[PDB]
RNA sequence: ACGCCACACGGGGUAAGAGCUGAACGCAUCUAAGCUCGAAACCCACUUGGAAAAGAGACACCGCCGAGGUCCCGCGUACAA
RNA sequence: CCGAGUGGCUUGCUACCUCGAUGUCGGUUCCCUCCAUCCUGCCCGUGCAGAAGCGGGCAAGGGUGAGGUUGUUCGCCUAUUAAAGGAGGUCGUGAGCUGGGUUUAGACCGUCGUGAGACAGGUCGGCUGCUAUCUACUGGGUGUGUAGGUGUCUGACAAG
RNA sequence: CUGUCCCAACGUUGGGCCCGGUGAACUGUACAUUCCAGUGCGGAGUCUGGAGACACCCAGGGGGAAGCAAAGACCCUAUGG
RNA sequence: AAGCCUGUGUACCAGGAGGGGAACAACCCAGAGAUAGGUUAAGGUCCCCAAGUGUGGAUUAAGUGUAAUCCUCUGAAGGUGGUCUCGAGCCCUAGACAGCCGGGAGGUGAGCUUAGAAGCAGCUACCCUCUAAGAAAAGCGUAACAGCUUACCGGCCGAGGU
């Protein structure tokens, strides 16, 4: 429900980790960031080992709890949180001025951050956040 | 007993039989095989098995490897084939075992081993160009019974 | 060597706490197949009796023979679908879009709701159809309520309100089907949805037992033999190993037992009638006399007499339906004796 | 490297992105040829498979794409056909095509019918104890044939004695 | 096994002493095991009307005593339910010795038998004098 | 409870494995790209909890001088307070 | 045969930790886990006709029970069973139980000792404390936050 | 012969729970909402990395604080008794 | 064998801060009065986190790896047409390597052994015609034949092959 984002990033075909790294840096510098088309963000590697890692994170836990997201929505949000001192005042403020979206709820098209784009014509070993979420059991709402 | 117990050279040389008694006999049956009445120079091909790491090889291993190697040469060239093989090392190093805990631990005598430095020839066979691939096969079986990785090297021989 | 043994009780019905709504809330609905139709109904539990039936099952050696069967009698008077709520598909699941209400309200629906005085049915309806054109319309459901007043044995007059999904042919057709029902007055009956012989899933909030110990609540053993005289009779051995140094939520412990929601699957509807054929002499104990629209459910139903129970077409039936079973006898013998 | 495939006069091949479509009198076939740094394009009267890299892994796929395309050429003109023979010993096997799947009844006396769905626009024709699988897409046809033979697979008993089943008789 | 056509509350356990309702020479039988049965921790294995059980002979002729044989439970004191709802119970617990093929080892059966047992073991039933 | 009722099937993706098309290596090849299948196991299905999910939610109506709620009273389908 | 390893269940070694005290063995009860899989599912080979097997692969979802001797763990034995697998959690579990064994004070026997008395021999008898501060969890409330009320829902996650 | 057991149920009396009155003790370096791993004198609520965590209160059975209680009664040592 | 025992030389901890190493007596930098400015050391420069999403070039597809030292970071003997790079020998447009088509012929089914053995049970020998080739037969197959192919020669193809 409306988010005055100073910056709108398009994650489509972009390496999740590299985008996250830059989005963290900016939020800490006072920027309100909105990541768009999360379901289409991507992560390099052999799909089978990638999925195993995220599946293990879902299985992990106990009474204290280890709530790990399954939707591309939260996967990306959590990825960003891991690059912020979210338990400190300054850190929580930055993280909270960053939101991720499935698709693009804005009118503007997001911008592509430098060095984050992936060339499908040069890469075959990579996966889509959306593909991971479906594998994880998420309900494809996108 | 595992070789892990004696394969390394982590003890002084212990070979003086004038100060050591009750040393077990060697299990190595022969050091000169094939046609020992002939010379090594009477052959065109000479292949040696070279040890790649410095180690100690218990007489039990020498015999097992020497056996599995010469035993193959016999099966492929006959009990009198035209070849000759040599195990040049002898197990001089006496081995102990402490079989009272660590009190008066000096071990009792339990065996013998040969110290081989990396790059040395453990075995050296001499054959004819025909039986060159057979000696290479005997060695492959031999190095599967001694601690270190080895190289099968062709010294005198270029018919390739 | 310590024999194996399944744990005590299931870990799938927790946490075992007091239910939030005494009115059951289905968390799943039947699939869309036949013509459009309301996918549920409700009534009030009255009690039990038995009926003699003619073996229906075509694969039974007893097919065609007399067979005694336990039956729970549920009073199922007509209900009232008072509104049509529409859901829209969004990236965050389904969300209510709008609702279409009516004018005809039961004289006492205002005991639970703030009945509408000013509403625009067409404005809402329009928003729904525009949504359907856009292709963002999620399933369609009806706000429904009971008429306790029609059931003398139940003290309450305050109606119980639940939402029931409408499934059917095309969305356009079931949408229209819904609007029709509502507009009228919403009045519908068990007949309109179920037919004797079909399988229904019954939901309800079980009988309450307050706080109970591990033995009753989880089915753990009582202390045995000599152990039962030392000071411990109904207490488990330990709360866990040395490590982990915490008590896991999986160990059977004391607490609230009963008054939980339960959804009992594949309950066969033996008969849907009206009158007093099923009432027992002297009256159902702690309930009263049945003389009106009723339903006979094969076997047991969760909840105490007088509690609201909800019906739903079986979502996972095992057997094919054998409609209108022949009832040769319904016991009216007193339940006191 | 670069390889040029001259498309037959009978055929016309169009292509957008990583997808190539081949149409002929015998039908059409569309495929995805996606591999790092290999560009597949339709240059007028020829299909071009090229890449700036020449490592073993790249050469492997290039040679693979070629055959896939040549097979498509052959598929839309001459077509692809596999022949099969239904052999049985004691129990008369009933093989029929029903809808978009080939059904086999009474296999080894089984009461339950074994079946498999047909892939793509593949056509299965039965004439007595002879079956013929055909179509423009060698992928779909080849699988349908195989699936039929697999359909009578038996692991429980000695296959040397229980040899009933449908087998591939002719490969194109 | 074939359905009994009646619900049974096993009234016997491993170790129970019951009557041998035949003329084999065995008077008292001790239940040792229940064919096809698998219990659960601490549960004493149970047997009831209709079950085939392994047994040892506690009382009877010298030749029969101490022998480990198979048998079929024909009567039990604990009630059983029939399709029409009615419960049926007997005056005692009894079993009939049987061989590999389930044929009664003896020539005659003593006392009444339950009709449900007939369904399962025909040759046993076709030796019954009374079937209730 | 010793009594009675109810507790799937089916989809999706895989392992081992069976194969298809297929090159590196003109052949061959279940694999290197691609694909068809395939476990009581994985995901969905089903049951239970769940607006404190800090992005702290949605809908409808009622109401802001009055909607609604508490206390009070008679009681339990509830309950150690 | 010889050679290379993995585990940390046995045993041995060491003497790092605790002697102003971290309660023993076995059992029991209750919870979680590991896979080197006993059964069950899906497979491969066969000295695979079939049936019944033998061997191997994936696989830890579920199951792996009742009894006779013995304090026993272990193990032996019986009848059942699809099978009646093994192991970790302070050799899980005494602010939970038991107290049969080990290992106090009484006594006997054998062996040893001049003797007191001893035994890594046997045997009969021989005690089980505490009102929970914190934390943990099972269930139940009161408040604050979200920011007037009633009713109906959504589903991030969570459990089977 | 029997609830010792299969396998537990219901009931009775006194407590327990709520209210009036009376009113201790054990224990207390400090801090303290923890959990999973790691590290560390090799057995951590406090160190490190993550995870989780709105506060307060009631009842409970005792997993942890190598829980509380007693300068170990085993073992060794003392130019001890 | 040990985070074992017992020597020796040395530096360190003990009794040594501060910087780095996630934490961490003795590993790295470093030996330190107070205060202040500056420049470096070890170590580090995608984020958490000060400084590069630095440059030229190559390799790796396993998340190998992102782990100086170590009780602490394992990974072995054995194996690998996974892939990259370098060397040597030989064959090749007088057409190589492979594949496909064609030919694979006669004396004679060699002699011997044998009831029989005719490439192919065993023993010995292993010769010459036609020719562009074709064994007294390399591997299956048959009771023995038959039959199916290897060698060998020719064609098709066309570039490296081994
Ligand atoms: C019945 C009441 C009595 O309570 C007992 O008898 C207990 C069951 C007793 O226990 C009895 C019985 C038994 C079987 O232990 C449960 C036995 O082994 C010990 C010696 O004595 C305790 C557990 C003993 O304390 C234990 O002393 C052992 C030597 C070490 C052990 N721990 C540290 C490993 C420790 O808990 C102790 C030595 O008695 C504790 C000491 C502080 C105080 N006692 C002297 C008091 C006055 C007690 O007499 C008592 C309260 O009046
Ligand atoms: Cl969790
Ligand atoms: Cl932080
Ligand atoms: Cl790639
Ligand atoms: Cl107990
Ligand atoms: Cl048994
Ligand atoms: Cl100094
Ligand atoms: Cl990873
Ligand atoms: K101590
Ligand atoms: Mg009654
Ligand atoms: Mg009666
Ligand atoms: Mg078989
Ligand atoms: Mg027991
Ligand atoms: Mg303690
Ligand atoms: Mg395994
Ligand atoms: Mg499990
Ligand atoms: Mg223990
Ligand atoms: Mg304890
Ligand atoms: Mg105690
Ligand atoms: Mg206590
Ligand atoms: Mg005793
Ligand atoms: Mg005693
Ligand atoms: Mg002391
Ligand atoms: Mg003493
Ligand atoms: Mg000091
Ligand atoms: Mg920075
Ligand atoms: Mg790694
Ligand atoms: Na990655
Ligand atoms: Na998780
Ligand atoms: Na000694
Ligand atoms: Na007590
Ligand atoms: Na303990
Ligand atoms: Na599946
Ligand atoms: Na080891
Ligand atoms: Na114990
Ligand atoms: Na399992
Ligand atoms: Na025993
Ligand atoms: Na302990
Ligand atoms: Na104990
Ligand atoms: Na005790
Ligand atoms: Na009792
Ligand atoms: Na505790
Ligand atoms: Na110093
Ligand atoms: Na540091
Ligand atoms: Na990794
Ligand atoms: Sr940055
Ligand atoms: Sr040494
Ligand atoms: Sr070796
Ligand atoms: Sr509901
Ligand atoms: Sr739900
Ligand atoms: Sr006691
Ligand atoms: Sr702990
Ligand atoms: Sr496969
Ligand atoms: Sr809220
Ligand atoms: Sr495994
Ligand atoms: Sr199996
Ligand atoms: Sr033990
Ligand atoms: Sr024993
Ligand atoms: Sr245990
Ligand atoms: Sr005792
Ligand atoms: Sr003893
Ligand atoms: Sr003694
Ligand atoms: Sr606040
Ligand atoms: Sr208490
Ligand atoms: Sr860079
Ligand atoms: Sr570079
Ligand atoms: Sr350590
Ligand atoms: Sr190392
Ligand atoms: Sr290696």
């Amino acid at each position: 429900a409306e988010f005055d984002a100073d910056v709108i990033v398009d994650a489509r075909d972009c390496i999740m980790g590299r985008v996250a790294s830059q989005v963290a840096e900016q939020a800490l510098d006072g920027e309100t960031v909105a990541v768009v088309n999360a379901e289409r963000a991507v992560i390099t590697g052999r799909e089978e080992q990638i999925v195993e890692k995220y599946e293990k994170r879902v299985d992990i836990g106990n009474d204290n709890g280890y709530f790990y997201p399954k939707r591309p929505d939260g996967i990306f949000k959590r990825t960003i949180r891991g690059m912020l001192p979210h338990k400190k005042q300054r850190g929580r403020e930055a993280f909270e001025s960053v939101r991720v979206y499935l698709g693009n709820p804005y009118d503007e098209d997001g911008e592509v951050l430098d060095g984050t784009s992936l060339d499908r014509l040069s890469n075959i070993k990579f996966v889509t956040l959306g593909e991971i979420s479906e594998t994880l059991g998420a309900n494809k709402t996108w | 007993k595992p070789a892990s117990m004696y394969r390394d050279i982590d003890k002084p040389a212990y070979t003086r039989r004038e100060y050591i008694t009750g040393i077990p006999g060697s299990k190595i049956a022969q050091h000169k095989m094939g046609r020992k009445q002939k010379d090594a120079d009477d052959y065109p091909v000479q292949i040696s098995l070279i040890v790649e790491e410095t180690v100690q090889l218990r007489h039990g291993s020498l015999e097992a490897s020497r056996l599995s190697a010469n035993r193959h040469l016999i099966k492929e060239l006959g009990e009198e084939g035209d070849y000759k093989m040599t195990l040049r090392k002898f197990p001089h190093q006496v081995l102990r075992e402490n079989k009272d805990g660590m009190r008066a631990a000096f071990g009792k005598i339990v065996g013998t081993a040969a110290r081989v430095q990396a790059g040395e020839q453990l075995f050296t066979a001499y054959c004819n160009v025909e039986d060159a691939e057979h000696v290479k096969e005997a060695f492959r079986r031999a190095y599967n019974k001694i601690t270190p990785s080895c190289r099968i090297k062709v010294e005198r021989g270029e018919e390739l | 060597p310590q024999p194996s043994r399944p744990r005590k009780g299931s870990l799938g019905f927790g946490p075992r706490k007091r239910s939030t709504s005494e009115t059951p809330r289905f968390n799943s609905w039947p699939s869309d197949d036949g013509q459009p139709g309301v996918q549920g109904f409700a009534g009030y539990k009255a009690g039990m009796t038995h009926v003699v039936l003619v073996n229906d099952e075509p694969n039974s050696p007893r097919e065609g023979m007399e067979e005694t069967v336990p039956v729970t009698v549920i009073e199922t008077p007509p209900m009232r679908a008072v509104a049509l709520r529409a859901y829209e598909d969004t990236p965050y699941g389904q969300r209510p879009l709008t609702e279409v209400w009516t004018d005809e309200f039961h004289s006492e629906l205002d005991r639970t709701l703030d009945v509408p005085e000013d509403h625009d049915p067409d404005a809402a309806e329009e928003q729904i159809r525009d949504a359907h054109e856009a292709g963002d319309l999620g399933d369609l459901r009806l706000i429904t309520h009971t008429v306790p007043d029609a059931v003398p044995s139940v003290p309450k007059k305050k109606p119980d309100v639940m939402e029931t999904r409408v499934g059917g042919g095309s969305v356009s057709d079931r949408l229209d089907h819904a609007l029709d029902i509502v507009e009228d007055g919403g009045e519908h009956a068990m007949n309109d949805i179920f037919r004797a012989g079909e399988y229904a899933d019954v939901a309800g909030v079980t009988k309450g037992k307050g706080t109970q110990g591990p033995v009753k609540r989880w089915g753990v053993q009582k202390r045995k033999g000599k152990h039962a005289r030392q000071g411990w009779r109904r207490r488990i051995g330990n709360l866990g190993p040395w490590n982990p140094s915490r008590v896991r939520s999986t160990v059977p412990q004391q607490g609230q037992t009963g008054y939980h929601q339960r959804t009992e699957l594949n309950k066969r509807l033996i008969d849907i009638g009206e009158g007093d054929e099923p009432t027992v002499d002297g009256g159902f104990v702690n309930y009263g006399e049945v003389d009106g629209p009723y339903t006979l459910v094969k076997g047991s139903v969760p909840g105490p007499d007088k509690r609201l129970v909800r019906f739903r077409p079986a979502v996972r039936p095992n057997d094919q339906p054998r409609l209108d079973p022949e009832v040769r006898y319904v016991s009216n013998e007193s339940n006191q004796g | 490297p670069r390889v040029e495939l001259e498309i037959p006069e009978d055929v016309d091949a169009e292509q957008d992105h990583l997808d190539i479509t081949v149409e002929g009198d015998n039908g059409s076939v569309t495929r995805r040829l996606w591999y790092p740094d290999i560009d597949v394009s339709v240059d007028g009267d020829t299909v071009v498979i090229e890449s700036d890299e020449d490592n073993a892994k790249t050469m492997s796929t290039i040679g693979t794409f070629q055959s896939h395309i040549e097979n498509m050429f052959h598929g839309v003109t001459e077509g692809w056909e596999y022949g099969m023979e239904v052999f049985y010993s004691h129990f008369p096997m009933q093989v029929n095509v029903e809808g978009d799947e080939v059904v086999i009844e009474n296999f080894l006396g089984e009461k339950a019918p074994r079946r498999t769905t047909i892939h793509g626009d593949t056509d299965v024709e039965i004439d007595g104890e002879e079956l013929t699988v055909s179509g423009p897409d060698i992928e779909a046809v080849g699988q349908t044939a195989a699936d039929i033979e697999q359909l009578t697979r038996i692991n429980d008993k000695d296959v040397r004695v229980f040899q009933d089943g449908v087998y591939i008789t002719r490969k194109p | 096994m074939e359905a009994l056509g009646a619900d049974v509350t096993q009234g016997l356990e491993k170790g129970s002493l019951i009557t041998c309702a035949d003329n084999t020479g065995a008077r008292e039988l001790k239940v040792i095991s229940v064919h096809g049965y698998s219990g659960t921790k601490n549960r004493l294995p149970k047997a009831g009307l209709g079950d085939k059980i392994t047994v040892s002979v506690t009382k009877g002729t010298p030749e029969m005593r101490r022998q480990v044989l198979e048998a079929v439970v024909v009567r039990q004191r604990k009630p059983i339910r029939r399709p029409d709802g009615t419960r049926v119970k007997f005056e005692d617990n009894a079993a009939v010795i049987v061989d590999e093929n389930e044929d009664p080892r003896g020539t005659e059966l003593k006392g009444p038998i339950a009709r449900e047992v007939a369904q399962r073991f025909g040759s046993v039933a076709s030796a019954a004098t009374m079937i209730v």
